[PDB]
């Protein structure tokens, strides 16, 4: 909208074409990570970590 | 002043049939295609169930084609595809329509039990359906030839009749036929003719139906509805977002079933149109018409014909009627419940440190709950630049926010609620106290009102957002403002268990203990003596005390003396405020006395002192109980030494009777009864052994050899004080427990000879199991029964609210003590307390008025009545109140959580229903089902009969199945002769005179009778006394008031006898009627006034009639109510609670009563 | 009795109709032939029907139309068409001048050549419609002239039809019959002005249509008769053949359409089958109609049976995938990989994912989940199109923010910045527009903007607006 456009104009920020869907630990629960698994479609290139 | 056009704040509501043009008014376009979305670009296909042109833009302020995307362009209809760019919200609003080829019946008016199309046309249902399916021809406007107007013909018959008469005769078939019938119908002419026919012939059969039908007809005329509208020309389509196509995860879609239905109706409809333009044979187009009828029926209300199933899924698709009805019995989404913001819940804990006016609230909970307040307060003081920054602050949980939360919490109450809300105390307001940890802390004294154990029960919290809610919570729902049950004036704040064991152990006395006999200046040095270990907590001691009595005029007198008391009572006295006498703490202080302490304190010093007193009592109770070191060991349970001997003798008895059965001296059944009797007697013996031993066996020494007092044994103190445990359970612990019963209801003749202190073997335990399971099952069921009962009750009362101040009638019921068969099963003082006198009452001598006409009788007035011997007081009741459409506060009583007279505008029906309903769990023909039977007015199974009229009676005729009874009044005419079946043993004396309402036989009697023969006061007395018998037998305290309001709601309707304005036999409101004959007695006709006869309707029956249809649609059967109202064009004015709750505005009671009143008088006025 | 369930009140209603004998089929078809040919011949006897075809072909060669919009072809290409139309025009230009007894022999032939033309159904329809509308036009004057005498001026209809039949145009009946001194004679004078002026269109019809009011009724009456005969026979045939439709639709049951829907669409198919059938080819009507009915069924199911409509080739594609998945299910012993059926199929083969996804049917929003309780799937679908209050508050706040900071610059910098963006104003303005509104134009304005942005950049100003960007 107009004032957001003015805001971006002054502060020169590129508002991303991407939104953050990242999985974050649910509120209030705290613990230590004991494992991670990565399932991939057969034929898609496995990423670095996986 | 120009009235208005656009939105005002509306009053009432109207419902009626819909014209084709009226249906077109709502419609913003015709949906011409079954298509939903394009299948790739998911945009709506134009002219389909989902359409941007007809309904609205897919996204906010944006055209479908995308040409006008700017928020500036608004009222613009796009030149490409007309879509007015406006918020997508309007896709939740805008309706549509479909123009049907052939006419179609509306299933609601075809299949409603009294079929509307049917009885409007005076035509049977099966005929109408037979005509709709093209299974026969029906005549319309037959003219004069051979034939009736509504007559039905077959193929061959229609042909022959057509060959004979070409014109001046008419017949059609299918929907068009029925519509032709309804349109041709002239209601007025029918009215005239039916009035004439009514007048001419005398037969009950004829004129009953005649008058019923004429009434129906003129009603439908006055409605504004024209019959044709029962046949659908145009079919409205529901807005898209109310039946959405919205996407899911995995790219999957999900949609309402209505689409599947609507689509069908469209397809077939369109197909039918095609079949017209292709000139198809009749057999085809007919089938298509029937199919269209079926599709429309399935759309509107599914299940009244075929129950169509949804695509690929067996489960029947949900139709619009099923959308309206909802489910979980009768619940309309206000009724079942609604999710609410600013709320929470969790496991609850104790928190004895709390004052009675507060509660422990978990920090995190209070943080998330008050979040907007916190945001606003953070930038109010300028600790946060903007709202966003405030969010980031509290989300970071910066240290500074906790203090701000301490600010927003202070004066700002929160509502606490428990799971089974029964009476109004199920929700109470508290002051939040910020507490670390995730559990809610709840004041112990309140634990009674919630019926909340600590075993993991959870409670919910609600935040009172608006200012009015803060003040409502603080001045109404506040904890300290309800100290008394609305059911009875007794304190609900009564100390529960630990505390009462504390005060019990505190004031009690043993025979010999440290400090016995000495004397002390005052309670201070008594406590000083105790804590230092010099003097025992319980010892007989004289101490000087100063008590107070306010018995002067509003003024506290003081007096000092040497009281013979104990150390404990002395220490405890420090707590007792002001004008209470020392007499109250000088006793043993059981759970019963400790209650009357608070009660007297309330009726004397007022509210605040009672509150602070109660708090102190709790604190000291816990403290001293903790000091006492009370415990429970295995040796705390003492078995009688004589048990085994009792068992042995009683065991000899059974083998004696057995030996008698072996020799035939006694029959099997008589044997059984005998053995069972001896075992029962044995059980009683052991019980009264262990009771003596456990109770008095402490045998101790003071200065001499011996003496014996009541035991200091733990479990005994527990059971005696009223803390926990009772003689029955104690009896189960030490002495043998009972004789159990096999499932069929018989009782096993070999009881449980062991107990819990000893071991139970295999058999005894297995037999105990049944008793256990039946216990759990029965209680868990009685919960449901109670709930159902409260439901029926609030349904029958509800809208009853205190409206006027004083109706000013001398009328009332005579209040006497209940005096049952023994001495006084309940006194006069309890029955008349807090009520108001109907007229001034005498001393034994007169021209001396103790209580002057109508005055609230409080404790002092009742005690003044008690000083004198007065045995009888006439008292105003809610049943006799002259006020119409409510109760005057003057007729109700004072009763509330406060001792003052009932406020103007409090809704009494609801609290009455709740007051009757809450204790219902504790109830066990007799019992809770007996109560339900009572309030339902149900005629018993084998009832008695009361004399129809006074005077000498005799027996007449002979045995036909009835031997007639002939009554002979002294002066008046004889002709009353009642047919009494003679195989029922009579009572009435063949040679004696019987008053009307005497016993002509035995057995219980239907209260319809009692109302008719004995009278209104008589019947209300019967109901109240019987239901009170049921409750009081269980030890339940319920004031007669609530029951009386329920009764008043039961008798709301009556049936006229005489005439001169309205119809003869009509059941109708006595409010309406009495206000009409009070109006008629003067002016009008000089007096044309009509006599009525009061009627008795059961609660579930009385709840049926409600002026407001929106209210009825809630708890009754929705479909029928909606139809039956829609025909008469009934106009709901609201005015009640349920309806206003549904529509979502202020309740016409309590705080809201000021608004509605101000609105109610503005209405129908200048 | 009638158990309702409209399948039954159909099944029993059609079951009355007796099956056709092999001879009866030929009888009925013959009846059809008779009927239609009557309306065709009746069309051939209309002058306007000819002249119209002429005026249309003159428009075809003038490039105002195409040969496809007039003829579907004759009994029997553009050249052959040109010369056939030349034949038509020829017989027309002879028959026209011979109207002076002998003419009939050619007027009979004029029909014949016109009968060689097989018209587009639309064109034929336009013709017949025009005829019946012309008959409406005749009826207007007949009923006007009737009511102006009988109802208004009080004349019996018994004597009204005497001088009517055979003429109904000239003044023999109107001006020579009012002097007859009948009780109804002198009464005819009041309305005379209104009758004789309305006689204009009446006598005009015999000019336009080239037929006396006599023939105009006869011709299209015969046409009406023919049409009636036709429809009668065809209907008869369809009603006879419903059983076949029922037998065929029992194959297609669970494809996602109701039984009666199926049999109705199939019935439409059978109607088309009767419409297009020719018994002269010796092809049995049963096996000929089967194809049409099956066609209606399948073609309908493809079109309307989905909550989401999909094109035909897509559907067929999906089915094609299913076929492979069947063999390959046990053949692979597990199931073909998601890309396995892809190589088996012609097209780019990554389309498996898209096609397989879009093919799925939406789940009933009333689908029950858990407890059997009133929780139903739709109750769990949240509104994602809404806007959080925690945001809206910040919108309303940001307004106060930028509005505050816009009071911090010179009124012209404020005007230029409120202009350059949509702030509290409709749309927003191009930097040239801003120049014309300010009278100071081009590069100049942009400069101010920069400095404006510059003043808000270094913080006293910046501290309030900076907290807005997360
Ligand atoms: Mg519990
Ligand atoms: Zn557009
Ligand atoms: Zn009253």
């Amino acid at each position: 909208t107009p004032e957001e456009k003015l805001l971006r104009a002054i502060f020169g920020e590129k508002a991303s074409d991407v939104k953050d869907s990242s999985l974050r630990v649910p509120n209030g629960v705290s613990g230590t990570v004991i494992d991670v698994q990565v399932f991939t479609r057969d034929g898609v290139e496995k990423d670095k970590r996986a | 002043l120009k009235a208005q056009t656009k939105t005002e704040e509306f009053d009432a509501i109207k419902i009626a049939l819909a014209s084709p043009d009226m249906i077109r008014s709502w419609s913003f376009g015709e949906v011409k295609k079954p298509e939903t979305i394009n299948y790739r670009t998911f945009k709506p296909e134009r002219d389909g169930l989902f359409c941007a042109r007809i309904f609205g833009p897919v996204k906010d302020y944006e055209c479908l084609c995308g040409k006008y995307k700017r928020l500036k362009h608004r009222g613009v209809i796009c030149e490409k595809c007309g879509v007015e760019v406006t918020q997508t919200k309007v896709r939740r609003e805008r309706m549509g329509h479909i123009e049907l080829a052939s006419p179609t019946a509306h299933i609601w008016f075809l299949k409603s039990l009294p079929s509307r199309i049917g009885l409007l046309l005076d035509m049977p249902l099966r005929d109408i359906e037979r005509v709709l399916y093209f299974e026969s021809y029906v005549v319309i406007e037959g003219g004069m030839t051979n034939l009736e107007r509504q007559q039905i013909l077959t193929e061959e018959q229609y042909l022959d009749a057509l060959e004979e008469f070409g014109d001046e005769f008419d017949a059609k078939m299918g929907a068009e036929a029925i519509q032709a019938l309804l349109k041709s119908m002239d209601l007025e002419q029918e009215c005239e003719q039916l009035r004439e026919e009514l007048n001419e012939t005398n037969s009950e059969t004829k004129r009953k139906k005649l008058t019923k039908r004429i009434k129906l007809l003129e009603a439908f005329v006055q409605s504004g509805n024209k019959p044709e509208w029962m046949i659908l020309t145009v079919l409205p389509v529901l807005p898209p977002d109310l039946r959405p196509l919205v996407p899911l995860d995995g790219g999957r879609f999900a949609t309402s079933d209505l689409n599947d239905l609507y689509r069908r109706v469209i397809n077939r409809n369109n197909r039918l149109k095609r079949l017209l333009d292709l000139a198809a044979p009749d057999i085809i187009v007919r089938n298509e018409k029937r199919m269209l009828q079926e599709a429309v029926d399935a759309l509107l209300d599914n299940g009244r014909r075929g129950r169509a199933i949804t695509g690929s899924n067996k489960r029947p698709l949900k139709s619009l009627a099923d959308m309206i009805k909802g489910k979980q019995g009768r619940f309309r989404q206000n009724l079942l419940g609604k999710r609410v913001d600013y709320s929470g819940r969790s496991v609850i804990t104790v928190g004895p440190y709390l004052r009675l006016h507060q509660c422990g609230l978990p920090k995190k909970m209070a943080l998330e709950l008050f979040k907007p307040f916190i945001y606003g307060k953070l930038e109010l003081r300028g600790l946060a630049t903007t709202i966003k920054a405030a969010k980031k602050m509290v989300e970071r949980e910066e240290a500074v926010v906790w203090d701000i939360l301490d600010e927003v919490i202070r004066e700002h109450p929160v509502l606490l609620n428990r799971a089974p809300t029964l009476h109004r105390l199920g929700i109470q307001a508290f002051e939040p106290v910020l507490i670390e940890g995730k559990a809610i802390q709840l004041h112990p004294l309140v634990c009674a009102a919630y019926n909340a154990d600590f075993d993991g029960d959870q409670m919910a919290v609600h935040v009172p957002l608006t200012l009015e809610a803060q003040l409502e919570a603080r001045a109404l729902m506040m904890s300290t403002n309800n100290i008394l049950s609305p059911a009875n004036g007794e304190p609900i704040i009564v100390p529960s268990q630990d505390v009462v064991l504390g005060l019990y152990y505190m004031t009690r006395d043993c025979v010999n203990a440290k400090g016995e006999g000495m004397v002390l200046t005052g309670p201070k040095e008594a406590e000083r003596l105790y804590r230092s270990g010099l003097a025992s907590l319980h010892a007989r001691v004289k101490v000087r005390i100063t008590e107070y009595e306010k018995d002067a005029n509003g003024e506290l007198v003081a007096k000092t003396s040497l009281k013979d008391t104990t150390v404990g009572r002395a220490i405890l006295w420090m707590i007792v405020p002001k004008g209470l006498p020392y007499s109250i703490v000088n006793q043993a202080l059981g759970k019963k006395a400790i209650s009357k302490m608070l009660n007297t304190c309330y009726r004397i010093l007022g509210l605040k002192p009672t509150v602070i007193f109660a708090d102190q009592i709790m604190y000291t109770g816990f403290a001293y109980a903790a000091r006492s070191g009370a415990s429970v060991g295995i040796d705390d349970m003492v078995i009688p030494e004589k048990k085994h001997e009792i068992i042995s003798e009683a065991e000899a008895e059974v083998a004696e009777i057995q030996e008698q059965f072996q020799s035939g001296l006694v029959t099997a059944g008589e044997r059984y009864n005998k053995v069972i009797d001896i075992w029962a007697a044995a059980n009683d013996r052991v019980s009264k052994a262990m009771m003596d031993n456990l109770q008095t066996e402490t045998v101790i020494n003071r200065d001499g050899q011996e003496e014996k007092q009541v035991s200091f044994n733990s479990i005994y103190m527990m059971a005696d004080s009223g803390a926990r445990g009772s003689a029955a359970q104690i009896r189960q612990l030490a002495g043998m427990r009972g004789l159990m019963a096999k499932p069929d209801g018989s009782i096993i003749e070999t009881p449980i000879t062991a107990n819990f202190r000893e071991g139970l073997n295999v058999l005894q335990y297995f037999i105990s199991t049944h008793g256990a399971r039946k216990g759990l099952a029965d209680t868990a069921l009685k919960t449901a029964n109670s709930g159902y009962l409260t439901r029926r009750l609030v349904d029958v009362a509800q809208d009853l609210v205190v409206t006027e101040d004083d109706c000013g009638t001398h009328e009332g019921i005579m209040m006497t003590p209940v005096i049952e068969g023994g001495d006084v099963k309940e006194p006069l003082r309890d029955r008349v307390l807090g009520r108001v006198t109907a007229e001034d009452v005498l001393k034994p001598g007169t021209a001396d008025i103790l209580v002057p006409r109508n005055t609230l009788l409080h404790e002092q007035w009742c005690d003044l009545l008690e000083e004198n011997s007065v045995d009888a007081v006439k008292v105003r009741s809610v049943v006799s109140c002259d006020t119409d459409f409510g109760v005057c506060a003057h007729c109700y009583g004072r009763d509330l959580a406060r001792g003052h007279i009932i406020n103007k505008g409090e809704a009494i029906g609801v609290i009455a229903a709740q007051s009757i309903g809450e204790p219902g769990t504790q109830l066990t023909t007799g019992g809770l089902p007996r109560v339900a039977d009572l309030f339902e007015a149900r005629r018993p199974k084998e009832p008695a009969i009361l004399a129809e009229i006074s005077g000498i009676v005799s027996f007449g005729k002979e045995t036909k199945g009835k031997r007639r009874l002939v009554i002979t009044p002294v002066d008046g005419s004889d002709p009353y002769e009642e047919m009494i079946p003679k195989w029922r043993q009579l009572n009435v004396f063949e040679g004696e005179r019987v008053e009307r309402g005497d016993v002509i036989s035995d057995g219980p009697e239907a209260p319809h009778d009692i109302l008719r023969l004995r009278g209104v006061h008589a019947v209300t007395r019967y109901i109240v006394n019987e239901v009170q018998d049921v409750y009081r037998l269980q030890g339940v305290k319920i004031n007669d008031k609530h029951i009386e309001v329920i009764v008043r709601q039961m008798l709301r309707k009556a049936t006229i006898v005489n005439a001169g304005s309205s119809d003869f036999l009509e059941g109708e409101q006595v409010e309406y009627s009495r206000v009409k004959i009070a109006n008629r007695e003067l002016e009008a006709n000089g007096k044309v006034g009509a006599t009525y006869s009061r009627d008795l309707l059961g609660i579930t029956k009385a709840s049926l009639a409600t002026e407001s249809f929106i209210s009825a649609a809630s708890f009754q059967e929705t479909t029928r109510v909606l139809t039956e109202a829609a025909v008469a064009g009934k106009r709901d004015e609201l005015r009640g609670l349920k309806e206003n709750v549904i529509v979502g505005r202020l309740i016409p009671a309590g705080t809201g009563y000021a608004y509605h009143q101000d609105r109610m008088r503005r209405r129908a006025a200048g | 009795g009638r158990t309702t369930d409209p399948v039954r009140m159909y099944m029993r209603e059609m079951g009355t109709v007796e099956l056709l004998t092999r001879e009866g089929e030929i009888d009925i078809a013959k009846r059809i032939e008779d009927g239609i040919n009557q309306v065709q011949c009746s069309v051939a006897e209309y002058p306007e029907a000819i002249t119209y075809l002429l005026e249309q072909y003159d428009r075809v060669e003038a490039e105002e139309a195409r040969l496809s919009d007039l003829i579907t072809g004759f009994v029997d290409d553009p050249e052959l068409a040109r010369e056939k139309f030349a034949e038509l025009r020829a017989q027309y230009v002879v028959t026209r001048d011979t109207i002076k007894a002998t003419a009939q022999e050619e007027i009979l032939k004029l029909s014949e050549v016109f009968k060689q033309f097989r018209l587009v159904p639309k064109q034929f329809d336009y013709l017949v419609n025009s005829m019946r509308v012309m008959m409406d036009r005749v009826r207007t004057q007949e009923r006007l002239i009737m009511k102006l005498c009988v109802e208004q001026c009080k004349m019996p209809k018994k004597n009204f039809i005497t001088l009517f039949t055979g003429n109904e145009t000239s003044d023999t009946w109107f001006n020579a019959a009012i002097a007859m001194n009948k009780p109804w004679s002198e009464k005819l004078h009041d309305v005379s002005e209104e009758v004789h002026r309305a006689l204009q269109k009446l006598q005009q019809i015999e000019e336009e249509t080239g037929l006396t009011i006599e023939q105009v009724k006869d011709i299209n009456r015969r046409m009406s008769i023919g049409e009636a005969k036709a429809r009668r026979a065809k209907k008869e045939m369809v009603e006879a053949n419903l059983r076949l439709v029922i037998s065929i639709a029992k194959k297609y049951t669970n494809r996602g359409l109701q039984f009666l829907d199926l049999i109705q669409e199939g019935n439409i198919g059978l109607m088309k089958a009767v419409d297009k059938f020719e018994y002269r080819r010796g092809y049995k009507f049963s096996t000929y109609a089967t194809w049409w009915i099956r066609q209606a069924i399948t073609r309908s199911i493809a079109d309307q049976a989905r909550t989401i409509r999909i094109p035909v080739h897509m559907i067929e594609t999906i089915n094609k995938l299913n076929r492979i998945s069947r063999q390959m299910l046990q053949e692979m012993g597990r199931e073909p990989t998601p890309e396995e059926l892809a190589e088996r199929m012609l097209m780019p083969e990554d389309k498996i994912r898209k096609v397989l996804k879009i093919a799925k049917e939406p789940i009933s929003m009333e689908t029950p989940i858990g407890d059997d309780e009133d929780s139903h799937l739709g109750d769990f679908i949240e509104d994602t199109t809404l806007e959080l209050p925690l945001d809206s508050a910040t919108t309303e706040s940001l307004r106060a923010a930028t509005h505050d900071v816009l009071a911090g610059l010179t009124a012209r910098e404020a005007k230029v910045l409120r202009m350059r963006f949509g702030i509290d104003m409709n749309t927003d303005y191009t930097l040239e527009e801003v120049g014309k509104q300010f009278d100071v134009t081009r590069e100049r304005i942009r400069q101010i903007e920069a400095k404006a942005l510059r003043k808000l950049r270094h913080p006293s100003r910046s501290e309030v607006l900076r907290s807005f960007l997360d």
